């Protein structure tokens, strides 16, 4: 899950859009 | 913004920000 990514490493909108409903 | 480091609400807040009021199917790291 992206929190494993975002909360240690950089993430961006463009990976945020992967977890849209 | 746009690029950075996301935790908890900040994640949360920023899904919400990205997809809209459609919301996200995603859970913080259960099972997902």
């Amino acid at each position: 899950g992206i929190v494993e990514q975002c909360c240690t490493s950089i993430c961006s909108l463009y990976q945020l859009e992967n977890y849209c409903n | 913004f746009v690029n950075q480091h996301l935790c908890g609400s900040h994640l949360v807040e920023a899904l919400y920000l990205v997809c809209g009021e459609r919301g996200f199917f995603y859970t913080p790291k259960t099972k997902r």
